[PDB]
């Protein structure tokens, strides 16, 4: 069973730049449409970026909509999220997660198969 | 039928989703069946949304001998 793991978090000032990573153990990664989610304390983890399996086809929150960006390595069984134009409304922990549906939308937590173990961004102004 | 097993089975006739059911993922035991729910008709393959446009439903077979 896939382990994911996060890279890259920490703090970085309002305006700023961050590139976050999540790496795939075994040889499944290219199988899955990849995603990224964030945890604020106190409500339910939102959807901030999905990819289906092959990169061709990508999808935001409006949330994040111009900022970032989601990419993929098939290479390195890394899938990646570039953030920039980061507010301190960004300040999470940020999850990559997995989904065997190789196609299409999924904006729901709850409907993603495998998880990462988060990474913390903070934004200060 | 597990997540797993549902979503598989959306993989294989990806191409192929419409409005009209599917048949039964499988032959014997518990299987799925997906269709594009009529208020999405005509979305494309990859707007799909898997809670919000695809219906899917339990099918029951016969046991596996």
């Amino acid at each position: 069973q896939v382990q994911l793991q996060e890279s890259g978090g920490g703090l970085v000032q309002a305006g700023g730049s961050l590139r976050l990573s999540c790496a795939a153990s075994g040889r499944t990664f290219s199988s899955y449409s990849m995603g990224w989610f964030r945890l604020v304390p106190g409500k339910e983890r939102e959807f901030v970026a999905r990819i289906s399996s092959s990169g061709g086809n990508t999808y935001y929150a409006d949330s994040v909509r111009g900022r970032f960006t989601i990419s993929r390595d098939n290479a390195k069984n890394t899938v990646y999220l570039q953030m920039n134009s980061l507010k301190p409304e960004d300040t999470a922990v940020y999850y990559c997660a997995a989904d065997l549906l190789q196609f299409g939308r999924s904006s729901r937590a709850a409907d993603y198969d495998y998880w990462g173990q988060g990474t913390q961004v903070t934004v200060s102004s | 039928p597990s997540d797993k097993h549902i979503k598989e089975y959306l993989n294989k006739i990806q191409n192929s989703l419409s409005t009209e059911w599917s048949p039964c993922s499988v032959t014997c035991g518990n299987g799925i069946q997906v269709r594009i729910k009529p208020g999405s008709a005509n979305k494309p393959k990859d707007e799909l949304d898997y809670a919000n446009d695809i219906e899917k439903k339990i099918c029951k077979m016969e046991k596996c001998s």
